[PDB]
């Protein structure tokens, strides 16, 4: 336009959707043990 | 008359008869009309960043 950028993030959405796939994993294989050791 | 700066391409949008350039929802001209040949032309803003 006249002098406005938008930025592009840093982690895209490919790296959200694995955080949460590990997220429910390390839940369902491991519960609440994962969180503090 | 109308002064500015860009990149003249061509667009394929079908101008009115009675019609001389044309303007976006910020308006700015991003479209004018040849006095000579009558043809669709649109402007772009040239690189910057």
């Amino acid at each position: 336009f006249n002098g406005l950028t938008v930025l592009p993030p840093l982690l895209t959405d490919e790296m959200i959707a694995q955080y949460t796939s590990a997220l429910l994993a390390g839940t369902i294989t491991s519960g609440w043990t994962f969180g503090a050791g | 008359g109308l002064t500015g700066t860009g990149v003249l391409t061509k667009s394929n949008k079908k101008f009115l008869p009675f019609q001389q350039f044309g303007r976006d929802i910020v308006d700015t001209t991003d479209a004018v009309r040849d006095p000579q040949t009558l043809e669709i032309l649109d402007i772009t803003p040239c690189s910057f960043g």
